[PDB]
């Protein structure tokens, strides 16, 4: 906030 | 290889024909990984293999030699993203914290082997699935180093399932398992040219997972093709008392996915083309146009379309995903007395350890997340009504309503970025509504851009992971778009  | 590319049921039939058994298959995998994996390009997506994956094929083969089959898995060898539990390896989310934590079979993992699979072993990810620090790096962890995308082993094989689709594209095993908060099926899955389902969060038992967010967390398969993906969510959807959220599925039943696998599943379907600008994206355009006009042949209607409130949801989302951080790992390190029993000795064994865990990136998330107030903070109970809101309801579902639509789809994401020092290069997402919202996304390869694998991302509203398999299906038969990695 990406890809967690 | 000569089961490279193999469906799950042609390898299935083959079994039952007495032409191939589970041990065989299962030492072929284990030797493919062992000189691709651990060598050779060194892919990394392997971090612990399964020290009775052998014991387990030879027992799955004496139940067949006896007349006792288990199911259309029965023999078949599957990998496992690192976050989720499954005796007698351990379950570290790729830290070095929890190196010797072994915890027992989480509830997907005991239904996948009561269905015959065998379990080789788990695969590699963004540690604590990349929700640890800033400007953090896709596909690394302290304990297994860095996964590289097989297509080109200099860039990213995206993630945090970096290693679930690194193996199923590279064939190191036959299907595997991976989990998603935002993007991590979905996008490694498309960046490796292979195919993830998220589904609807309720359909799978998050039991037995490290979490990050019990409101929008999923397991999920990741396979090379679309028929092997619905053999896995077939065997792995049901409900468990341990996870509240498999509770609210409506008229929930024993349901044969591959049944969906039609096809004419297009036929008669509308869909929603994503106005984003990954369709501008470089060398995008040809490819969105030609998977636009393949759907068109197969007999949907498909209409340009925007997505109400894209990004409105990004504070929100920030915010719940913090709090529930916190509040579920501990939870999960008391359920299953882990060695650390709070977010504060994670953080304080980081930077015990900081030369082999902090030397990349920090843990600016982890820091953040521990000093969140609470699940009873009527900020995050806001954050976390609205996030659910603005993505689903007012989101997707408002999309879906305005045309009529069975789905939305648009490219998944761009191609892999170099890995380099610096934090992964993000090029841009389709997927983050249905993550939020806790609707079912699944990607299917569509092509590539000057040999890196891209995707074509299907998203609907919640529960209906059935018409999306059907329409994924009908997508890939008529493309047939996957291409496996050069070694």
């Amino acid at each position: 906030f990406x890809l967690f | 290889f000569p089961y490279a590319e193999t469906d799950v049921a042609d390898l299935q039939a083959r079994m039952t024909a007495g032409e191939l058994d589970s041990t065989t298959l299962t030492q072929a995998y284990l030797q493919r990984i062992a000189a691709l994996d651990r060598t050779g390009p060194r892919l990394r997506a392997v971090i612990e293999l399964n020290p009775d994956a052998l014991k387990e094929a030879a027992e799955r083969d004496r139940e067949r030699r006896d007349g006792r089959l288990r199911g259309p898995l029965h023999g078949i060898p599957l990998l496992l993203k690192d976050n989720i539990n499954a005796a007698p390896m351990a379950t570290s989310a790729g830290s070095l914290a929890l190196q010797g934590f072994r915890p027992d079979d989480a509830y997907l993992v005991r239904r996948l082997r009561d269905a015959g699979a065998v379990v080789l072993g788990k695969t590699n990810l963004s540690e604590w699935a990349n929700f640890r620090g800033n400007d953090s790096i896709s596909g690394w962890s302290a304990r297994g180093g860095q996964t590289r995308n097989p297509y080109r082993i200099s860039h990213s094989p995206c993630g945090s399932s970096s290693g679930s689709a690194v193996a199923v594209a590279a064939n190191l095993a036959s299907v595997a398992i991976g989990t998603e908060t935002d993007g991590s099926i979905v996008c490694p899955a498309a960046i490796n040219g292979v195919v993830g389902l998220k589904p609807t969060v309720g359909l799978v038992s998050r039991d037995g997972i490290i979490p990050i967010s019990f409101s929008q967390d999923t397991a999920g398969p990741m396979a090379r093709s679309v028929a092997d993906a619905a053999a896995v969510l077939t065997a792995i959807a049901g409900r468990d008392d341990a996870d509240p959220a498999t509770a609210t599925m409506p008229g929930r039943a024993v349901y044969d996915y591959t049944a969906r696998l039609d096809p004419q599943g297009l036929r008669g379907k509308r869909i929603g083309l994503l106005q984003t600008p990954l369709l501008k994206y470089r060398g995008m355009p040809p490819l969105i146009e030609q998977a636009a006009t393949e759907l068109r042949r197969a007999g949907a209607v498909v209409v340009p379309v925007e997505l109400p409130n894209q990004g409105a949801w990004a504070e929100a989302e920030r915010t719940l995903l913090l709090y529930e951080f916190k509040a579920g790992l501990e939870r999960y390190f008391n359920t299953h007395r882990a060695p650390l029993r709070s977010l504060a000795d994670l953080i304080a064994f980081n930077q015990a350890h900081s030369k082999q865990e902090l030397g990349l990136f920090g843990q600016e998330l982890l820091v953040e997340a521990d000093a969140t107030a609470g699940l009873a903070d009527p900020a995050y109970i806001r954050a976390r009504s609205d996030a659910r809101r603005l993505a689903g309801p007012e989101g997707i579902d408002a999309a879906l309503a305005a045309h009529q639509l069975d789905a939305l789809v648009a490219p998944t994401t761009g191609v892999a970025w170099p890995i380099r020092s610096e934090g992964d290069d993000f090029p841009g997402e389709s997927y983050s509504a249905a993550a939020v919202a806790g609707y079912p996304s699944l990607t299917v390869p569509m092509g590539q851009i000057d040999g890196l694998p891209v995707g074509l991302l299907f998203m609907g509203t919640a529960w209906s992971e059935p018409k999306l398999i059907e329409m994924a299906y009908a997508y890939e038969q008529r493309t047939r778009a996957r291409r496996p990695p050069h070694f």
